[PDB]
């Protein structure tokens, strides 16, 4: 299924429960989004970070930065929590919270430098996020595709093939909210592209618990 | 051909939020007043907000003020309504209406459903209301479904004479329940088969139930 | 908790003169609008500026102002005029807009006694732990009717929810469905279930009974 | 705009068994109370903790709990037991308290047709600029009764307000008074004024007419 | 061993009031004090309670933020500060007893609170003259509630129906009191209704004659 | 002779009494709102054609009028009945003017110029119930008409109607005009008839009336 | 009460390298702008985004960042570069904008002693009730100079205001005029008036005196 | 942003006659007070009611009123009279009180040239990441002095802050200390540091230099 319209979409109802995604194109106005993109590209402390999987040290194919008072460890890599939120980020956080009704205390910033940068299939189900987290995703810059796939039930046992797929185009200034069973029951990714893409900045808001 | 289209409605938890949009087709906004009116099931109309698109002036209802935010974008010819801190009483059919003047609304939209509740979407269960000794009395009880609406037909739409599909009722559990009956000659009870067809689009559930005597 | 009221009813025949009034005390304006809404459809504008007919409105509709009281008069009732009429109170510029109590106009009909049918709960529902007993009153007029549930000759209240269909377009009759829902444990503790119906077309109340497991 | 609901009615005779019911889902407490309120007097506590009687309550009153449903039962109805009963929902500690819809229990009697009287407006009131025509429905049963205003055979709606008395202590009948208010000019713009009363105890609707100034 | 309420009356929309609840014959001390209102002809609506030992307070959703409940055991009186009153707050306010946290065993007589823009005004009485029986009085355009009507200083009571008050669009209340009689009496005995409106100190007697 | 059509504050004279100050704010009310206000006020205001007096003579004023406020205003020897209940729009506009200008008002005089043949001829607003040096605010709706001003002659020239400084101020749809200082003491104003078709104009003049 | 500060001064010669720093602690942005303002003219944009030259700016201007410190550097000082420079602090989006203390750059010159002139008040001014005695410091450098008023060898303070001429484009010198204003009563009660000047180019203070009525 | 101003200076010798004025046009009252405040000490009341000496004030102090101008005169200046004097504007009852600009009176002295000393930043401070170079101007007169920082003969501005001591009790001279703060990197990016001092007691500006790492 392809979704590109403003609306609330219940993408699945089982096994865990209702999976709900909400899309809001134009949440940030074009001119403000342009300016925000420029600023965050200039001011955010973007880094290309290390990981290691088969005892070989490697660079993630995307730039990252973290904000918040608590650490966040995924893929065996650790990000140093930043106490001082950029004022623009704080403002955007507050706007998202007031409009969505959900609160957040952690922000991960992703910068996809060009078409060769990406994030592969995963769920945001790290245990310090708690059971069934609410995650908000705000995008700026070039359009990229946010792909989602449903997890297979325990019969197939990790056979991500004959299963449901959802594609969501994320355009300049669009806000996406995921809540409910979405992290328990679905995985998502942003694939590489084979044509020129300008840089894209994504803001992913979460709640991190002790 | 000058219609209005509403979007952004659906199901939300109490305290959640929504953003309704109203697209102006066939004509234009500006130098006009854009109103939002809701209507609870079986109740009267309730104006909630309007906006003067020329200057940007906005006015809200007392049962809404502080929570909602009405706006318009002349660039896109689309009106918006940011509904925050939604409550149970906010559940209603929301209409968008134009209004050359500052009050007379001449173009109305078809309306979108907005349901604010803690219950989650669930498919219906159908039980047969079997006839006994009574000339022409049977039906189906579509119980425990959420949210509205649901559509009921008989024999894929062939049987329509004497069909009464009652309005839905909301039970104390938070789930809806209705009954759809039909009166048929008793002589056809042993010969004619009767099957009600229930279609619940919100849960994507299609259930047919055959009604037979016992 | 409710925001608006249910529309009042008015029984009228075809060809009669109907005059619906809309009281708004302390009014110093003539900016009163009238709207018509048919079941399931969005409202359409009838009258604006208290007396000005809207484009595409029949000449049989007319609005007038008498001091602080506003009125909407239909000179000759036509079959397509039977619907709900809402009055928009004097909407001043920069000030909120308020819709009055709707006025449901239904067509008069000869006295019709209801056909009462009671349906016991299906075995499939008893397999789940809940029992729903429905009592049907088919094709009757007027709308006003009372249905009383009795379990082992014990009068019940609060455990029933009733739904009434819209007035039929052909025969102008109503239909009512009252559902009595209780748990399986309490359901199997009683024997005789009956719904006693009282209506104007019946000189004595009609009772439809059944015993548990027959 | 209203906050609560009007209490539902329950027709019962002396010696009947009455079983009201509350309904609270996702309930997990037995701290449900029952109250009785007579007209003009403050409510009095009946049952607490789902089934515990309060000091000074007759043994004919009984409370039971069955899952999420709560019950108040009167084994033998006495003349002093006819009143409105309110159910207090499961009140958890530190949490707000909610009262359910009242259930008014009225005493059954034989059908009594209303005696209709019509009163033209007095000259003292015409000397002030307003005219009030009242239509009286005296000593009848049951409560449901329809009054239809018509001026020069033009059906009126919205310009009348009706009031209903409590159920009488001696004969258990009701009384209704509907007042039609117009301006002096509008009153003097018509000739024949009549209120048509429809009731169960009347085989056909009765009409009480008069011409202006006779 | 009763409860007495005081402080009710007439207020403009947006104003304030403080209801007082005097306990006699027993002291609240360790106890829960509830406030319940009731609109004319409507059900009960709990608005607030307080635990007297600790001071914890709980308010209804239609009241929270605007009202403030308190009590002073030194004076053995409970109070309810109603701020920013609106039209829908018009109801008869009762004071509640319970020893328990919910079971209210002692109730007061209740005071009436009216929130309206109308000012106090005496009633106008017009005769409902009998014809060719029944007669009555029309008590119209008075404010506020309540008003009392008797017949012949209380001598005539058989067949008297004093209807409940109705609220007109003008903000003023209106009721009618009628009475039945036989044909011969008309012209042989007089009939006078006695209207007493204590808030306006207005007592009017009107003879009803054909 | 000075013509003023620009947004601004203009000090039109400094003597003999003091500074005469007029302030112009075009587009104070936006076009569509001004259109709606015009329609509303034309329908709802209790417009009447009132009598004047002059000097033992009687005539119909060539304009419609209505008054709002708790105090009476008597000009041309005729008194207008004060209206306690301000139209809600008129209230709103009053409050808007007060918050934006910083001056308060308790009285509103409504003028309706039905067409080009309607007018108000030369006068000053120096009625004693206005107080010393009143502040007067003028808001216009509908067709454009010209607000002409002439400076009073000093008592040595025996009221010479000519050669003194003249000012014309076009008042267009939704334009707010404020007069303060010595303007009423030292100047007269009027609205002349026109010789081409004019649509109707409604003018709102706010002022403070004292006991 | 004052909102901003007077710009600080910087003495530099033509051809020197000038580095004006702009301290902004705890800054986490590079959105810093620099402006140049000449007397009587609107400011002109120099650098944006901390280091980006604006279109129409000579290549001698350069902007740099050093941690939380921001820098504007002029490689070769030109005669047309002598003006006041304002630093716009890091401007975050949605947040207010702040301008720093201006840094006025004057041209360095050889030491020039002021030519002191005193002017007594004219009789035409004495005919009004006030007397203004002015002391003139003409063509001197640097800008810093102190003027002391003495009447009958009584040191005055607070009764004198002074104004300094912008740095001249021809000779690069300053001029100062101090005015002493008193009433007529106090003016005629004293004899000798003197103006004592202290400056860098004077080894000893210079006194310009005059006696009343000569 | 500043609320008040720095107190103006008045250079006076012992035995001189000092007259301070405190303009206050619009003065309808004589309730003017004068105060004296010494450095580090609380202020002391001198005059009240424009002219009345306070208990414990020498007779050399005197207050007078001349129309709307108020004055405080010291006939013969003593060493204990050098301080800052504040004038309280006419303080009406029920109205706020405002204090005028203070007048600091310093003792006059012969011209004293400053002894300039430059100190390189200590290695313990370079161990933290910041370098602070201090330039000392010790024992000079008058208070007038300019300090210019130069790194590689590049004029600096904004990165230095100076502090001035009070006038000494023995020699009546002032001392100034200017601190130039840079980051470790910026400190290590340049070689020659110098502070250029200009003063009355120097015929030509004096420069004190040092090279990093010697
Ligand atoms: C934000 N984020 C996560 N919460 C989890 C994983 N990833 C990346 C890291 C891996 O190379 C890859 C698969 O995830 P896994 O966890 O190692 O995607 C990621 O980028
Ligand atoms: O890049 C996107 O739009 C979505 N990003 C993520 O899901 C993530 O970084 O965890
Ligand atoms: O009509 C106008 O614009 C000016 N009106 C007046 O000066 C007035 O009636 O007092
Ligand atoms: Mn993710
Ligand atoms: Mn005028």
């Amino acid at each position: 299924r392809v979704i590109d319209r403003e609306g609330v979409y219940e993408i699945s109802l089982s096994p865990t429960g209702v999976s709900r995604v909400c899309l809001y194109p134009g949440f940030v106005d074009v001119k403000e989004a342009d300016w925000i993109l420029e600023q965050l590209s200039q001011d955010v402390p973007w880094k290309q970070r290390t990981g290691i999987r088969e005892d070989i040290t490697y660079q993630q194919p995307r730039l990252t930065a973290w904000y918040g008072e608590l650490p966040y460890t995924y893929s065996r890599i650790t990000m140093e929590p930043n106490p001082h939120w950029h004022p623009v980020l704080r403002t955007l956080k507050n706007r998202i919270e007031e409009n969505t009704g959900h609160t957040f205390n952690s922000l991960l910033c992703n910068l996809y430098r060009n078409e060769k940068d990406s994030v592969c299939w995963h769920s945001d189900d790290e245990p310090s996020l708690g059971r069934s987290p609410i995650i908000a995703s705000l995008s700026f810059g070039a359009t990229r595709t946010f792909e989602m796939r449903k997890k297979p039930p325990p019969e197939e046992n990790g056979d991500y093939t004959y299963v449901e797929r959802v594609k969501i185009p994320l355009d300049h200034g669009t806000l996406l909210i995921m809540e409910g069973a979405t992290q328990a029951d679905w995985q998502h990714r942003v694939p590489k592209e084979y044509h020129s893409r300008e840089p894209r900045v994504n803001l992913t808001f979460r709640t991190v618990y002790p | 051909e000058v219609q209005l289209v509403e979007s952004g409605g659906g199901l939300v938890q109490p305290g959640g939020s929504l953003r309704l949009s109203c697209a102006a087709s066939g004509f234009n906004f500006s130098y006009s007043s854009i109103h939002w009116v809701r209507q609870a099931p079986g109740k009267g109309l309730e104006w909630v907000a309007y906006i003067y698109s020329s200057s940007g002036y906005t006015s809200y209802a007392d049962s809404v003020k502080g929570r909602f935010t009405i706006s318009a974008d002349t660039s896109k010819n689309t009106a918006y309504l940011q509904m925050n801190s939604l409550r149970a009483e906010d559940t209603a059919v929301y209409y968008c209406a134009r209004g050359d003047s500052w009050y007379a609304m001449d173009y109305w939209g078809q309306g979108t459903l907005v349901t604010v509740s803690s219950a989650s979407t669930k498919g219906p269960s159908v039980f047969p209301l079997a006839p006994s000794s009574g000339t022409a009395a049977l039906g189906c009880l579509v119980k425990d479904y959420f949210p509205e609406p649901v559509t009921v037909s008989w024999n894929s739409g062939a049987l329509t004479s004497g069909v009464h599909t009652f309005p839905a009722v909301l039970q104390s559990s938070g789930l809806y329940s209705l009954s759809s009956v039909v009166t048929v000659p008793s002589s056809s009870l042993g010969t004619q088969t009767y099957i009600c067809n229930v279609n619940h689009k919100p849960s994507n559930t299609k259930v047919d139930k055959k009604v037979e005597p016992k | 908790i409710q925001m608006t009221q249910s529309p009042s009813s008015l029984s009228a025949s075809v060809g009669d003169r109907v005059t619906i009034t809309c009281r708004a005390s302390q009014s110093v304006s003539s900016a009163v609008a009238w709207y018509q809404q048919k079941p399931g459809k969005a409202p359409k504008l009838l009258i604006y500026s208290a007396s000005s007919l809207y484009s595409g409105v029949p000449s049989r509709f007319s609005g007038s102002r008498s001091g602080t009281d506003f009125t909407l008069t239909i000179s000759s009732l036509q079959p397509e005029d039977f619907a709900t009429y809402y009055c928009q109170q004097p909407s001043y510029i920069y000030y909120p807009v308020t819709f009055g109590q709707g006025t449901k106009v239904e067509i008069k009909r000869t006295v019709a006694a209801p056909s009462v049918f009671i349906f016991p709960p299906s075995d499939s529902q008893l397999k789940s732990g809940t029992a729903s007993v429905v009592c049907l009153l088919n094709n009757f007029y007027p709308r006003e009717a009372k249905v009383q549930w009795k379990v082992d000759n014990a009068l019940q209240s609060g455990n029933s929810q009733e739904s009434v269909t819209e007035q039929d377009s052909k025969d102008s009759t109503y239909s009512l469905s009252s559902t009595l829902t209780l748990s399986k444990a309490d359901y199997e503790k009683h024997k005789v279930y009956a719904c006693e119906v009282t209506h104007q077309g019946l000189s004595s109340p009609v009772t439809k009974s059944f015993n548990r497991g027959e």
